[PDB]
């Protein structure tokens, strides 16, 4: 990649990162979907 | 762009973020929740509208076989640009 | 001629039809059906009482000489009364041929083991018993061969679940490997991959 | 090259995935595009067979040449959409070159 | 002890329900006239035994099988249920 | 073989009636001819040319969907000519069809894709550029991507014949001929998701279902709809434990192939405003989450405190017969007969004693069978859309004569509006009416009285007037004893089951004897409130949605929904059906009869049943027709009911019969799930503003 | 209908895209029947009995 | 000599190996599956099917996947006859609910009805 | 209602085979507990064997009883020559599983399972 450099894109990382396992910057999984069932919210005022 | 909740947690491009009282952020305690910084909706909003001379345009996303399947977009509505269903590029007919 | 269609030779079909007639008229007491497929493979479906005479005749006949047992298997079709279809594939090295012998059984009628005819039938019938629960008479040692020790149920049956009923994990309180009722972190997603349109009109069943 | 995600939430990768290692959830985005809200691939369930990258109609999911990603926990191999997009942004300078080198065969 | 509900289960077509059908045809109307506050629920089905349920106070139920009973002793069974 | 002709399919002989098409003979034999424009419930169009088959000794292939078999025809369905015709027609469709399969909602549900794989070629010769058509905005329910449209006119024929709107059509000519509306018109009637059903391509897709799931991954659960009292058979499509779609089921006696728009698109209300945990009022008067043990202990203590008329229950609309008989048994063990429903039926005369007094006795096949239908005080188009669809089908095919007493509403067919006054019942019963002599000309009349009309103050007077009218009609027309004229149309799913189980209809008993402890089994109509209820009253609301009954309750018990429980619902015909479990209730919500049984056990009066089959046994021993699933056993004793009605001496009011639902905006929100649905909110906004 | 088409044909043609979709979602339908195919494996005879 | 008499209901629950919870507490459904109304094909309405009652599917705390606790969630069995499904269900000891095959009613289809002189079946468009 | 017997013509010698199998299991339980170093005692192992037999005791079909005897002989022989290990033997007791009480209140408090 000095005579034939790769194609430049703006979303490509400008800084390469090595394996970051067992580091504070490691990968932690999570569900990327939002809340699916919305609970009823009781009113904040008493009926009596 | 990446925004933060009142909890301080970054909100993903899907709109997902944990609540203040949700216990599932202990997985991010002493670690990081990684969110992809490049938001595709913002990046495709930055793209200019291609100004073409035809009533029906053809899109493959560029690169020929490296792109998406070739589709045809009908640019009849002059009040709305035609959007590719695959790549999200916008096209507008030049009627001048 | 056609590069996408498998070529067909009818001499094998004629030879296997002649041999099927031969076996059928030699053993009318047991042979229930004889068919030759489009793949030129001879299938002979027999009564369970004639497994020993049929296998012995096919192994020891001068015209048959089916001295090599290819495999012994079972197919679970739980819509018929005798739900286990036991299939014997045999190979004749003298005549360079292959034959298939089919019979039927259910959960409560065992069939005769053919360990006296072929020796690989020992382990193959052990596999069939372990996977389907088909008992075999006069076996030297019929026991489980593939499942876990003390595994309850026969797993190759159609009504047995894919994931099973128990799963193993190490419990530190008892310091052992213990069995739990099975719980999956992600359930196996079943897919209904059947088109609503008929594919092969040659196999169109008549309406009920 | 615009920066839009190539994935169009068409679920053929998880339909063809022989180990059922891909889980996809989708909804229309705020601009109405057909995009995923969840794209999880389990490395501990994946068999690395390339069926997703050969069934993908828009070359979105790929098996890039990274193999030195062994982790110290079982969780870190449970990839989600953010991790897969980060991998795609990291390895785009090489994945695109490999696809350019080999795409005439496939 | 106070009667709260009467339920008559019968058949549209059965020899055992013929007397019950006759009783409902000729005598149910003035029964409802005499007790126009009591639910006499008439339920009929294909293959049920002719059965009579009397629900009293606090959930007690008395069950009387009136299979192959004609109109007059169906009437007297109803009278015994109403009175006690 | 009287009036039958012998034809041959692939050499196999079969008897067919005259007028039977080639496709109908082929499916009688057992082979499904390929089709794109033919639908067995739509009119024959014959334009897609996919059903072309070869008749023996005939040089030209014929369209099986339109051509009738003549005599002795040998239909060579799998011949070379038929295969070549199918290949050519699929090639012509896919020449201009767009490459949109991954971005298509019709992923594995595509008749075009499946028939391509089964009958078409495996490659293309189309080297030209494909056409493209701009999309339309016919509503927030049906998303239109008209480039995928193959111009089969199925949507146009459906809208013309079944929906009865005449709004869709083809504009243009040749390859430029576009299906849609010429003007910017919003196509929103009831029964409008069935165009999404019957569109074979993904041109007309569902906008709530847009880009959500795939048919191969969705699991199918065959259940019953509870949005109205028709009881339409449905499939709940659930993926990963979440309800994803609602589709109709084919049931020729209830709903045919279609479901209402509220049924199809109101499923998203089950994801909002859901009760998940039991709640109790605290010392500050606010609802707070608590445990099942604590909530049931509080309710059990109050139930041990009170008895008699001081304990009462009110049942709403989305209530199954299991919880109804559970609450009935519990209040009977505390000796309470105030088991009321929100929906009102007249108790005068026969009341709910005779089952024929409150049923659609003629039923929906009887709607197809009848010749004149008189609708009294009802708007069937919004009260029971599939019932009105069957009326329109009979009106098209059997030349049904429809008349209406009530306010003049658009029923998507032309009827005779006799007027909105209830005195016309007296006039027809006396026999001095033009429609009375129309009836005496007719042979098999059908008088359908609305439960919405029975909701009025003079409901008993209206019912006895209609009963007297029907008795006079049967006297003056001499109909058969097997033919039932009187019918009652209900709009509430729980009402028929409650009336069968013995619930007293209406809250008149509640108003007469105000209780100190009240159960609200899904009661969200607001019929009885704290203003006409005593001050120190203990309210427990058992339900799945917090809409009207939860904020006024002292204890809230989260029950299950119809998609979350296996349940019994009885339709207007009297037919009982059971919903199956599609998903499970969210949070700590349980099945409603299980909640009532656990409450009874804690209160110390244990109900004599523990399992669902034992609940069905209790239902059978109360009334043994709620266990006869999909059974239409007929009722009798209309003579006795009419005699008691005649001895009822009430008089009708002068108010015109105005149904509560005059417009589709009133149609869209009816119950708690519809009110909590955002899709119905969008529909109301679209039909009001847009 | 059995083997998937080339990717350029899939991205250009309608039938190729449809067949790619159906093959990579449902797969090809095999006509009913039973076969025993045995080949000379390096370890012996490898047999497959497909029904 | 080799033929005995048995007057029972052919119970094999002791040999199936299934736990007693998944025998006694399960309900099965025997039915011809309804045609998917998004299509018009009827090849999936030919064979009888037995399925089990739906059990609990909850959310995984880590990934949000659909976690389950019952093994008979994806178990669907195919039968050529309702009586065969009945025999299998009674043999395996599962309590069954059976619904009959819903066949489409025969319909009088006439292309000439679209162009009638006096009937209401005349269409206004094509 | 006439079928082919497996080993037993009727219930009598089937019960004889049951008694022989129970006799041999009762013999082997102390040897099992001593050889595979089980935490259990001899008494409750014999109780486990007995209540397994009482669990299977409701069947009266001679073919099913013969097959149960055959399976019991396989389990017993598998215990004679030690292939079934300590974990496999201790799987009979479910000591690591919290049992589900059968009352309606408890099954209501846990979840939706009947
Ligand atoms: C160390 C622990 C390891 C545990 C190992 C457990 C081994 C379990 C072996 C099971 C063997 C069987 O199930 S055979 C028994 C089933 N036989 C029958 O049901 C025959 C009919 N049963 C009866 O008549 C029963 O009443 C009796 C009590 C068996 C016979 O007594 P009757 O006389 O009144
Ligand atoms: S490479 Fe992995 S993720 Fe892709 S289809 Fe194969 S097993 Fe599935
Ligand atoms: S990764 Fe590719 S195959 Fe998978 S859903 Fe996205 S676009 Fe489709
Ligand atoms: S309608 Fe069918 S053929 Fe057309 S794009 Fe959609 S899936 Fe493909
Ligand atoms: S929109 Fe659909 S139903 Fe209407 S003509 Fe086009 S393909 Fe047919
Ligand atoms: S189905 Fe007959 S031409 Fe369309
Ligand atoms: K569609
Ligand atoms: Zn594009």
């Amino acid at each position: 990649p000095t005579t034939n450099p790769p194609t430049a894109r703006k979303f490509i990382w400008t800084n390469h990162k090595f394996n970051v396992s067992a580091t504070p910057e490691q990968y932690v999984p999570y569900s990327t979907t939002r809340k699916k069932i919305h609970e009823w919210v009781p009113p904040s005022t008493p009926y009596k | 762009g990446v925004q933060v909740s009142p909890s301080g947690e970054k909100i993903t491009h899907t709109g997902q973020v944990y609540d203040e009282k949700d216990y599932r952020r202990v997985r991010f305690v002493d670690r990081q929740k990684e969110v992809n910084e490049n938001f595709a909706i913002d990046l495709i909003a930055q793209q200019p509208v291609n100004e073409v001379e035809h009533r029906i345009i053809a899109c493959d996303g560029g690169g020929g076989a490296l792109g998406h399947p070739k589709v045809y977009i009908n640019l009849d509505k002059e009040t709305k640009t035609g959007t590719c269903g695959y790549c999200g590029l916008q096209f507008k007919q030049h009627h001048h | 001629k056609r590069p996408t269609v498998r070529p067909r030779s009818d001499v094998t079909h004629k030879q296997l039809s002649a041999f099927g007639e031969y076996v059928a008229e030699i053993l009318p007491k047991y042979v229930q059906q004889v068919q030759v497929s489009c793949l030129d493979e001879l299938e002979i479906c027999i009564h369970p009482d004639g497994v020993i005479p049929t296998l012995t005749f096919l192994r020891d006949h001068t015209n048959a000489q089916f001295k090599s047992l290819a495999d012994l298997t079972a197919v679970d079709v739980p819509t018929r009364q005798n739900r286990f279809e036991i299939v014997y594939n045999l190979l004749s090295l003298r005549f360079n041929s292959r034959i298939r012998v089919k019979t039927y059984a259910d959960e409560l009628t065992p069939i005769d083991s053919i360990v006296s005819v072929h020796i690989a039938a020992n382990w193959y019938e052990r596999e069939v018993w372990d996977m389907f629960g088909v008992f075999f008479f006069n076996h030297p040692d019929l026991r489980r061969i593939l499942t876990d020790y003390g595994f309850e149920g026969h797993p190759f049956r159609k009504d047995f679940p894919l994931t099973g009923y128990v799963e193993l994990r190490y419990d530190d309180e008892v310091k052992r490997v213990v069995a739990e009722p099975v719980e999956l972190a992600q359930e196996f997603r079943k897919f209904d991959l059947n088109s609503p349109w008929e594919a092969f009109p040659a196999y169109r069943q008549p309406p009920e | 090259p615009s920066g839009e995600e190539r994935c169009i939430a068409c679920k053929l990768c998880e339909a063809i995935c022989p180990a059922q290692a891909i889980t996809i959830e989708a909804e229309p985005r705020a601009d109405g595009s057909r995009r995923t809200t969840r794209y999880d691939i389990d490395m501990t369930k994946c068999i690395y067979c390339g069926f997703c990258q050969e069934a993908c109609p828009v070359d979105a999911i790929v098996e890039g040449p990274n193999f030195e990603f062994s982790t110290e926990t079982h969780e870190e191999l449970l990839y989600n959409k953010e991790k897969l997009l980060n991998n795609g942004d990291k390895w785009e300078a090489e994945i695109a070159a490999n696809i350019q080198a080999d795409y005439l065969y496939r | 002890l106070g009667l709260r509900e009467i339920r008559v289960h019968l058949c549209q077509r059965s020899p055992g329900s013929q007397g019950v059908r006759d009783f409902i045809v000729q005598r149910y109307v003035e029964l409802k006239k005499a007790h126009p506050n009591l639910p006499i629920l008439i339920r009929e089905c294909s293959e049920v035994q002719p059965k009579l349920w009397a629900r009293y106070a606090f959930g007690q139920e008395k069950t009387v099988s009136l299979n192959n009973l004609s109109a007059d002793e169906v009437t007297r069974a109803m009278q015994n249920v109403l009175s006690g | 073989a009287s009036n039958l002709i012998e034809v041959f399919v692939d050499g196999q002989s079969v008897m067919v009636e005259p007028g039977t098409t080639v496709l109908q003979a082929c499916e009688k034999v057992g082979m499904q001819i390929p089709r794109f424009c033919y639908h067995e419930r739509l009119s024959v169009a014959g334009n897609c040319r996919m059903c072309l088959v070869e008749i023996e000794k005939a040089p030209k292939v014929v369209a099986a969907c339109a051509m009738p078999v003549m005599k002795g025809w040998n239909i060579l369905t799998n011949s070379e000519k038929s295969k070549k015709a199918r290949e050519g027609v699929m090639e012509f469709l896919l020449a201009n069809h767009p490459l949109d399969c991954p971005i298509c909602d019709q992923g594995g549900e595509c008749d075009l894709q499946d028939q391509s794989m089964m009958f078409g070629s495996d490659r293309s010769r189309f080297l030209e550029g494909k056409r493209a058509v701009e999309d339309k905005n016919i509503g927030p329910l049906v998303k239109t991507i008209m480039t995928r449209c193959i111009q089969c006119t199925r949507c146009i024929r459906f809208a013309s014949e079944i929906a009865g709107v005449d709004d869709l059509g083809t504009t243009g000519r040749g390859n430029d001929m576009q299906v849609g509306t010429y003007i910017e018109k919003m196509f929103m009637s009831e029964l409008s998701g069935n165009v999404i059903d019957i569109c074979p391509v993904g041109a007309l897709t569902s906008k709530p279902y847009a880009f959500t799931a795939r048919p191969w991954e969705t699991r199918k659960t065959e259940s019953i709809d509870v949005m109205d009292a028709v009881g339409s058979n449905i499939v709940v499509s659930t993926r990963t434990g979440e309800v994803m779609r609602i589709l109709p089921r084919m049931h020729e006696d209830i709903n045919e192939e279609w479901i209402s728009d509220k049924t199809r698109f109101a499923y998203d209300g089950l994801k909002r405003q859901r009760l998940t945990e039991p709640m109790v009022r605290n010392e500050k008067g606010l609802l707070t989450y608590t445990s099942w043990e604590d909530a049931l202990s509080r309710v059990a203590g109050m139930l041990q405190n009170f008895e008699g008329n001081a304990v009462a229950a009110i049942a709403g609309g989305l209530v199954d017969a299991e919880a109804l008989v559970a609450l009935k048994d519990l209040l009977n063990k505390v000796d309470s007969d105030n088991l009321c429903t929100e929906e009102i039926f007249p108790t005068e005369g026969a009341g709910t004693d005779l089952r024929s007094n409150y049923l659609l006795n003629t039923t929906i096949a009887g709607v197809e069978e009848a010749d004149v239908v008189l609708l009294v005080g009802t708007n069937p188009r919004f009260e029971a859309p599939l019932f009105n669809a069957r009326i329109r089908k009979s009106w098209l095919h059997n030349d049904l004569k429809v008349a209406l007493i009530g306010s003049p509403v658009d029923l998507t067919y032309r009827y005779d509006h006799l007027g909105d006054s209830p005195k016309i019942l007296q006039d027809i019963a006396s026999g001095r009416h033009s429609f009375c002599e129309v009836l005496k000309d007719a042979k098999k009349p059908m008088v359908v009285l609305g439960s919405s009309a029975l909701q009025r103050d003079d409901g008993a007077a209206i019912l006895v007037a209609v009963s007297n009218m029907v008795q006079k009609i049967r006297v003056t027309t001499g109909v058969a004893a097997e033919w039932k004229v009187m019918n009652i149309l209900h709009r509430i799913a729980s009402q028929v089951a409650a009336l069968d189980l013995g619930y007293k209809p209406g809250v008149e008993a509640i108003r007469k004897n105000p209780p100190k402890m009240l159960f609200l089994l899904g009661a969200d109509g607001g019929c009885i409130t704290r203003q006409d209820l005593p001050k120190d009253c203990f309210i427990v609301y058992q339900g799945h949605h917090g809409d009207v009954g939860a904020p006024m309750a002292d204890v809230i018990l989260p029950g299950a929904a119809y998609t979350e429980k296996s349940a019994t619902y009885v339709n207007t015909e009297g037919r009982a059906q059971q919903t199956k479990v599609a998903v499970t209730p969210p949070g700590l919500a349980r099945e409603d009869w299980k909640i009532i049984r656990a409450l009874s056990e804690i209160a110390g009066i244990t109900l004599p049943y523990d399992t669902l089959d034992q609940v069905r046994n209790r239902l059978e021993e109360v009334s043994p027709n709620l266990v006869r699933y999909d059974d239409i056993e007929e009722t009798n004793y209309f003579q006795q009911a009419s005699e008691l009605a005649k001895l009822v001496n009430q008089e009708v009011l002068a108010d015109p019969l105005v149904p509560p639902q005059l417009t589709i905006k009133d149609f869209y929100m009816t119950d708690s799930i519809s009110r909590a649905s955002q899709t119905m909110a969008k529909c109301v906004k679209a039909v009001t503003e847009g | 209908k059995v083997s998937p088409p080339k990717r350029a044909e899939m991205k250009t043609s309608m039938e190729s895209l449809i067949h790619h979709f159906k093959l990579y979602t449902e797969g090809y339908q095999v006509p009913p029947g039973a076969t025993y195919t045995a080949i000379e494996a390096p370890k012996g005879e490898f047999g497959v009995y497909l029904v | 000599t080799q033929l005995i008499t048995v007057d029972e209901k052919l119970d094999i629950t002791t040999l199936t190996g299934v736990p007693e919870e998944h025998i006694k507490t399960r309900k099965v459904r025997i039915f011809v599956p309804a045609r998917n109304n998004m299509q018009s094909g009827v090849n999936n309405t030919k064979k009888w099917k037995m399925e089990f009652d739906t059990r609990e599917r909850w959310e995984n705390p880590l990934m949000g996947w659909a976690s389950t606790a019952d093994p008979l969630s994806n178990m669907v069995l195919t039968f050529s006859a309702k009586e065969d499904a009945i025999a299998f269900a009674e043999k395996n000891g599962w309590s069954y609910d059976v619904e009959e095959k819903k066949v489409p009613k025969p319909k009088s289809k006439s292309y000439g009805a679209n162009f009638s002189w006096n009937k209401r079946t005349r269409v206004s468009t094509k | 209602t006439s079928v082919k017997p497996i080993f037993s013509r009727d219930l009598n010698e089937a019960k004889r085979r049951v008694r022989e199998l129970y006799r041999a299991w009762y013999r082997e339980v102390p040897n099992t507990v001593h050889l595979m170093q089980l935490d259990i005692t001899v008494k409750q192992g014999r109780d486990k064997v007995r209540e397994m037999f009482m669990k299977n005791a409701h069947v009266t079909d001679p073919r099913v009883v013969d097959l149960l005897v055959i399976k019991g002989k396989m389990e017993l022989q598998e215990t004679i020559k030690v292939w079934k290990q300590r974990t496999h033997v201790m799987r009979f007791f479910h000591e690591t599983e919290t049992p589900r009480p059968k009352d309606f209140l408890s099954k209501f408090y846990m979840g939706h399972d009947p």
